[PDB]
């Protein structure tokens, strides 16, 4: 989508594997604010907004 | 709300849409230059017409915002640049006539073909047919024939066209609240609104005369030495007391004296610093030339070239099937796209040209953070000067030894420095009186000091007085001798070379003082010095946002253009020329004593 | 040139966090009413990008995905994949079965 009409996908009731994203070589920026990438694969959240 | 916020939003819209339109136009020009085909010409013409119409519509929108209600200096500078009418203030018939005159002068200069009467079956164009004859021949009457025949054909075609051109450009300039077209050209150096750093249009001519009065003894000694050597080359034509014959200067017009280095060499017996054979022996590709130039620019601390530079530039001649312009040109296409179009050979000249054009690319990259209409040099002199300083630094024997191109047991004695400095003077110092005389003549033509029936009588009088060059035979008013040169026939300013030459040595002294070089100025190399690159990049990052006087304060610590760095650069050569001119007579006579 | 990507260039006020503005109403920069037509001091707020493959790295298109993690008083259901140690029997071990 365009940045004025940015797509929001609500992610619920599943298992989120964040190490697949973190260990990928295809991403240039993976800057996390408020949480560290190492404990993302452990913690649990109510909803994820993408 | 306020006028200033309205202008700021309008400038944001202008910047954003102009950057993409300028990209499209520049890409069309690039596709024409790397591929000379008729559809690329049509696409270039369509993009240029769209770009010019967009600039007309944005200037029309821009004039509705008055200047005096805006206090921010950058916003006022962009609005001042945009609100210029250009040719739009002139009537549509006269604007069409001026455009037609410019286009037909372009066709006459580009497709001008001249050869000897009674042998008309084939003829030679200016480049490269006449350039090689002017640069390499040793025959007096052949060079006289080529010079007089090309000024006969070109001047007799261009004289009524130039007479219309001066009147139309003066009409447009006085319609644009200028005194003449010369004042319009001098308005590039005009700084208004900055406390202390203001520069006036009338101060430029005074500063040029003040610097040229200090140029004059060095040029007189160089002219006397070149006169003595050309007297040795041509025994009877050149007089000891008079000016140089016009067709013997090594180029078509007298623009540069660098083709007389073979005839006027001080110490021919001593070797040269030619590194061509060393690159041929090590098989240096043009890619290696540009990588060594990039290594030079990363050694001083400047940013290295983008990936898109290496992907998208044409650094080698494509072949017979594909046609391209051979002239080396650095392209700032917009949006972070930087390319070099050069047909690079394995020569020293192409290596120095690669450094010069990559200096142009570095200058273009430095002001990429600026808004679009401020993406230029602070004046027209800085843009060429930052390439010429790289040409100065790369040409040094220390740089050649550092990159391995010169033998480490090469002996650097005083004689090689003298003849190298003489070559640099024939290239650099010799163009200064010709440039000053041409610009002063054009300023007097636009100002109306010289009537149309008296253009040439004054002009040769100026050339004898300033350049020290005499006409072979007298010319009447059917000739148009200035307009045989590319820049004047195609509506280009010419004082940029004078300002470039002085700014070159001012920047050279500033960076060598930054680099803590302890010897002669011409022995100085700016590699390995991070602080010199930082001092350069402080001015380079500004672009057109700041006045050129403030930028010159940022580099050299002076508020005005200065002539002393040039004299300091050539001071060993100046003392050597003063020693060599004891028997001979320095200076020339304006009389017809050699030949007329 | 890929002109399928738009961005808002002008708005009267700054956006709130996680706000989407898809309005296509003419921005009024001046005192005069726009009246729905793009004239003088009145600009269309959405402007197209012009992505090309020959662009610089500061102008090339970048796809950005922002993941927002919030904890609310409802039971958290998006959990990570807890790793499982192979089962060992007949030994005194510390077992952790489903908490
Ligand atoms: C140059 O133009 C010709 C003519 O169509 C074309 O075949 C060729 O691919 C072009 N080359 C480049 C490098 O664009
Ligand atoms: C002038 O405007 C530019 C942006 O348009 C801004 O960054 C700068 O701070 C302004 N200068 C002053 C003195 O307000
Ligand atoms: C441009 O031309 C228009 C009409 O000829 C005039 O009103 C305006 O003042 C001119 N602008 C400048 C900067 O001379
Ligand atoms: C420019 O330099 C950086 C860091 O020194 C390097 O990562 C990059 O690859 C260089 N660019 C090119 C085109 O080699
Ligand atoms: C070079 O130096 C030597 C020794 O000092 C001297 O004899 C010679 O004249 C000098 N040559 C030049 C051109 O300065
Ligand atoms: C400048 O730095 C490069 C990089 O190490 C080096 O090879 C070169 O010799 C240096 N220049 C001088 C004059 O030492």
């Amino acid at each position: 989508a365009s940045v004025y009409a940015w797509n929001r996908k609500r992610i619920s009731n599943c298992v989120a594997d964040y190490s697949v994203l973190y260990n990928s070589a295809s991403f240039s920026t993976f800057k996390c604010y408020g949480v560290s990438p190492t404990k993302l694969n452990d913690l649990c959240f109510t909803n994820v907004y993408a | 709300s306020t006028i200033e916020e309205q202008a700021k939003t309008f400038l944001d819209k202008f910047n954003h849409e102009a950057e993409d339109l300028f990209y499209q136009s520049s890409l069309a020009s690039w596709n024409y230059n790397t591929n000379i085909t008729e559809e690329n010409v049509q696409n270039m013409n369509n993009a240029g017409d769209k770009w010019s119409a967009f600039l007309k519509e944005q200037s029309t929108l821009a004039q509705m915002y008055p200047l005096q209600e805006i206090q921010n200096l950058t916003v006022k500078l962009q609005l001042q640049a945009l609100q210029q009418n250009g040719s739009s203030v002139l009537s549509e018939d006269k604007s069409k006539r001026l455009n037609t005159i410019l286009n037909t002068m372009s066709t006459i200069y580009s497709t001008g073909k001249v050869c000897n009467p009674d042998n008309p079956q084939e003829c030679l164009l200016l480049e490269p047919g006449l350039n090689e004859i002017m640069a390499n021949s040793l025959d007096y009457n052949e060079r006289l024939w080529a010079w007089e025949s090309w000024r006969s054909e070109v001047g007799k075609q261009l004289r009524p066209l130039y007479e219309e051109y001066v009147v139309l450009k003066n009409e447009m300039a006085r319609a644009n609240h200028y005194e003449d077209y010369g004042d319009y050209w001098r308005g590039d150096y005009e700084v208004n609104g900055v406390d202390g750093y203001d520069y006036s249009r009338g101060q430029l001519i005074e500063d040029v005369e003040h610097t040229f009065e200090e140029i004059k003894p060095l040029y007189e000694h160089l002219h006397a030495y070149v006169r003595a050597k050309l007297m040795n080359a041509y025994p009877s034509y050149i007089s000891p007391i008079g000016c140089l014959p016009a067709h013997l200067l090594g180029d078509m017009w007298g623009r540069f004296w660098t083709n007389l280095y073979s005839l006027t060499v001080p110490f021919g017996q001593k070797p040269n610093i030619d590194v061509t054979d060393a690159m041929v022996d090590q098989a240096w590709d043009a890619q290696r030339i540009f990588k060594e130039a990039e290594k030079f620019f990363v050694s001083v601390g400047l940013p290295n070239m983008t990936q898109g530079f290496w992907e998208n530039s044409m650094l080698t001649d494509p072949g017979n099937v594909q046609k391209a312009v051979c002239h080396p040109t650095a392209w700032d296409l917009g949006k972070g796209d930087f390319r070099i179009l050069m047909c690079t050979k394995v020569t020293m000249d192409d290596f120095l040209t690669a450094h010069h054009e990559m200096g142009h690319i570095q200058y273009d990259m430095a002001y990429a953070a600026q808004p679009f209409l401020l993406r230029n040099g602070a004046n027209e002199g800085f843009h060429e000067a930052v390439g010429e300083i790289m040409s100065l630094s790369a040409a040094t024997p220390k740089h050649l030894k550092s990159i391995g191109l010169l033998s480490p047991d090469f002996q650097e004695d005083n004689e090689t420095e003298i003849n190298f400095l003489l070559k640099q003077a024939l290239t650099i110092v010799g163009t200064l009186p010709f440039t000053y005389m041409l610009e002063k003549w054009r300023w007097m033509v636009f100002k109306g000091e010289i009537p149309k029936d008296q253009w040439m009588k004054k002009w040769w009088e100026m050339k004898r007085e300033i350049v020290g060059v005499v006409e072979p035979v007298p010319h009447d008013e059917t000739y148009c001798d200035p307009a045989s040169l590319f820049h004047v026939s195609n509506d280009y300013s010419f004082i940029r070379y004078y300002t470039r030459t002085l700014y070159q040595f001012q920047f050279q002294e500033a960076l060598c003082q930054a680099a803590k070089h302890e010897g002669p100025l011409h022995k100085c190399d700016i590699s390995n010095s991070t602080e010199a690159g930082q001092k350069l990049f402080n001015m380079l990052r500004l672009g057109k946002s700041e006045p050129w006087t403030l930028a010159l304060e940022n580099v050299v610590g002076a508020k005005n253009m200065n002539v002393r760095p040039l004299l300091n650069y050539f001071e060993p050569l100046f003392t050597w020329l003063k020693d060599q001119n004891k028997n001979s007579f320095v200076g020339w006579s304006t009389d017809w004593s050699p030949y007329a | 040139g890929n002109y399928n990507y738009l961005y808002r260039l002008f708005r009267k006020s700054n956006l709130k966090p996680f706000e989407r503005d898809i309005s296509t109403e003419i921005y009024q920069a001046g005192s005069t009413p726009c009246n729905g037509v793009e004239g003088f001091n009145c600009y269309f707020p959405l402007q197209s990008y012009g992505f090309q493959p020959t662009y610089g790295v500061g102008y090339q298109p970048y796809r950005v995905v922002v993941l927002s993690f919030e904890l609310l008083h409802a039971p958290a259901t998006v959990c990570g994949p807890k790793k499982s140690t192979n089962l060992v029997k007949n030994k005194c071990v510390n077992f952790n079965f489903n908490g």
